[PDB]
């Protein structure tokens, strides 16, 4: 689905 | 008694919550500014929500497990109990006084009629409201309030999760800490049938995040609300 802020928030 | 991991998984999860729940909502000056006057209150509460997000991810990091779980998961976990957790934690601001979200200054007191001023319905509200009154005449422990966001966070049913059985597992360390705090550190009165009752949040948080759901996919679709919203609360609600 592509998520790169939460994926970057949850690092 | 609470074993040593016991004791640990809750110290773990009170800090955590301390570091990412400022009680002065001192950040609060930084969103846009409410306006009660269309959906006034949209912009405030779009980024209040989006600052939420953000602190509900920070608590989840810390979650003892969260760590072991793959990138995939996290990201299954949050994105469906992200609105929950809000809500959750929102009881701390919450005042059966004047049934309002109550933020420190008057410039940040949440009524019913702020709520339906960023597009949703009684349909939700209401609902939310007899929640937020459920959940604190329950008079939880802060122990207890964080180790049922944790619970909330972690849980093996959401759609999508891939490693079921190690969420699950992570879960039931949390449940089985929350179990024995009740027990050894919660007095009868308070303490009687609680367990089922938390539980109990954690099924109406569901109906919650199923009409939350319905609600914001309408209000979404949208394009001049949607231009509203933030690109996080986008990434995790959804973009149309
Ligand atoms: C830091 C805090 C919490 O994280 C959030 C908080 C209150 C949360 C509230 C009260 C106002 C309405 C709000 C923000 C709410 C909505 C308006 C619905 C979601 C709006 C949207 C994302 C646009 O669908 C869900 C949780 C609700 C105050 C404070 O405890």
């Amino acid at each position: 689905k592509n998520h790169p802020m939460l994926m970057n928030l949850l690092k | 008694k609470l074993s040593e991991e016991q004791q640990h998984i809750i110290a773990i999860l009170l800090d955590a919550h301390h570091k990412t729940y400022d009680p002065t909502y001192a950040d609060f000056r930084d969103f846009r500014p409410p306006v009660r006057m269309p959906l006034s209150m949209l912009p405030h509460l779009a980024d209040l929500v989006s600052y939420s997000i953000q602190k509900v991810i920070g608590f989840a990091k810390m979650i003892p497990g969260f760590r072991d779980l793959t990138s995939d998961d996290q990201i299954v976990l949050l994105k469906s109990s992200a609105i929950e957790v809000i809500m959750l934690r929102s009881n701390q601001s919450f005042t059966m006084d004047d049934m309002s979200w109550d933020c420190g200054s008057q410039d940040y007191k949440y009524d019913v009629t702020d709520v339906s001023k960023a597009g949703h319905t009684l349909e939700l509200i209401e609902p939310l409201i007899k929640f937020q009154v459920g959940l604190k005449k329950l008079n939880l422990h802060e122990e207890e309030h964080v180790l049922l966001m944790a619970i909330c966070i972690v849980s093996p049913d959401r759609p999508g999760v891939q490693d079921a059985k190690l969420v699950e597992a992570i879960q039931d360390r949390l449940s089985n800490t929350l179990q024995t705090y009740i027990r050894c550190r919660h007095p009868p009165p308070g303490s009687h049938q609680l367990y089922a009752k938390m539980i109990q949040k954690l099924a109406d948080l569901r109906s919650l995040n199923e009409e939350h759901s319905k609600q914001y996919r309408s209000l979404s679709f949208q394009p001049e609300n949607s231009m509203k919203l933030t690109p996080l609360v986008l990434e995790v609600f959804g973009n149309e």
